[PDB]
């Protein structure tokens, strides 16, 4: 019955302005107050600004200057303004009745906002070859190094969802050049490598672009 | 019940 | 401003035990009364599990409760089970008749302690693919160990490597409870031709693992 639809946001330029609104389905809007949270890719929850139900905004120190907390009764809305956004404000924006007091809380489902001039493109894909010749035992590891995309997120599968054990597809890193770069490996028996073939399948949906790469030996 | 309720 | 410290920052348990993560607030939260509870897992947005100190939301197992009051605050977990590791805030609300606020703490993640197991260690030379372009991308890998603790090091030739190179690490995988971990060394195509040795060190207590390939020799 009860939702927090959370929209907007996506990229932003540096000293630009982030805007983000919630819908509240199965109640009113005016009820309740409401926060405004973040989380920064890999570190903690971050109290933004709170709206009270009698339609007051209050905001952190560090989000006062620039943030704006406002609602629209008529389209049972709360809305999320912050101009001169700046490369560390890049995080997963919420909307949330966190009921730190009250029996109520509900989350909307968050969204990400990347502050960064990088210019929006798909991975290049790089094999990690495995060696025909193993020397761990009889296991191989191989992988694809998906390298220079913005923005997140991109997400790994292995020929097709058919490989699932042993992948590890580790987080992606902020390069000094403003794009992403991860890695995804799979470690298998070395006996399988001339009669198993393994494929990558990397999609950036950000960019529409949908990379298949096909890893061979030495 | 909340804060900045007056 | 507010602020609210967690104890500890991060701990290792295993199934059965019991676990009390402390939460202190700078100052008396409103009411003395409100403080909830949050759990969030990795990809996933935070789920409140108690609110008002010590009230069990419907659906919340009986073996979390909550106790405190006023600024300090403590979360019981009376025998901890699989679902429950991930990382577990604590969000107090402030303010007077004229304002209001929130603040989380830092977070406290829970993780499943087991035994040690050294890294099946793994070095991938750039990919001939990728050095067209002109740069080289050497990638480590760290392959299901624990703890998570761990010291990598790149050299070429024997030389220390500094500050061109980025780690990643997975989260505590679902079956082995181990880690695996990713590095990769940046070098220009023109010094990756310039050097033959490359070797990736893994120092985990008493023991160094040190992986190598020579660039051109299969």
């Amino acid at each position: 019955e009860v939702q927090l639809v959370e929209s907007g946001g996506g990229l932003v330029q540096p000293g630009g302005s982030l805007r983000l609104s919630c819908t509240a389905s199965g109640f009113s809007i005016d009820s309740y107050g409401f926060s405004w949270v973040r989380q920064a890719p890999g570190k903690g929850l971050e109290h933004i600004g709170y709206l009270t139900a009698g339609g007051r905004a209050f905001y952190a120190s560090w989000a006062k200057s620039r943030s704006t907390i406002t609602r629209n009764t008529n389209e049972n809305t709360v809305t999320l303004k912050m101009n001169s956004l700046r490369a560390e404000d890049t995080a997963v924006y919420y909307c949330a009745k966190l009921g730190t007091g009250s029996r109520f809380a509900i989350w909307g489902q968050g969204t990400l906002v990347t502050v960064s001039s990088a210019s929006t493109k798909g991975p290049s894909v790089f094999p990690l070859a495995p060696s025909s010749k193993s020397t761990s035992g009889g296991t191989a590891a191989l992988g694809c190094l998906v390298k220079d995309y913005f923005p997140e997120p991109v997400t790994v599968s292995w020929n097709s969802g058919a490989l699932t054990s042993g992948v590890h597809t580790f987080p992606a890193v902020l390069q000094s050049s403003g794009l992403y770069s991860l890695s995804s490996v799979v470690t298998v028996p070395s006996s399988s490598l001339g009669t198993q073939t393994y494929i990558c399948n990397v999609n950036h949906k950000p960019s529409n672009t949908k990379v298949d790469k096909k890893v061979e030996p030495k | 019940g909340h804060a900045g309720a007056g | 401003d507010i602020q609210m410290t967690q104890s500890p920052s991060s701990l290792s348990a295993s199934v059965g035990d019991r676990v009390t993560i402390t939460c202190r607030a700078s100052q008396s939260v409103w009411r003395n009364k409100f403080v909830a509870w949050y759990q969030q897992k990795p990809g996933k947005a935070p789920k409140r599990l108690i609110y008002a100190i010590a009230s069990l939301y419907s659906g919340v197992p009986s073996r979390f409760s909550g106790s405190g009051s006023g600024t300090d605050f403590t979360l019981t977990i009376s025998s901890l089970q699989p679902e429950d590791f991930a990382t577990y805030y604590c969000v107090g609300h402030y303010g007077s008749e004229n304002d209001a606020y929130y603040a989380f703490g830092q977070g406290t993640k829970v993780e499943i302690k087991r035994t040690v197991a050294a890294p099946s260690v793994f070095i991938f030379p750039p990919s001939d693919e990728q050095l067209k372009s002109g740069t080289a991308s050497v990638v480590c890998l760290l392959n299901n160990f624990y703890p998570r603790e761990a010291k990598v090091s790149w050299y070429v030739d024997n030389a220390l490597q500094s500050g061109n190179s980025q780690e990643s690490v997975t989260e505590q995988d679902s079956k082995d409870s181990t880690y695996s971990l990713s590095s990769t060394l940046t070098l220009s195509k023109a010094d990756y031709e310039k050097h033959k040795v490359y070797a990736c060190e893994v120092t985990q207590g008493t023991t160094s693992v040190t992986k190598s390939f020579n660039r051109g020799e299969c």
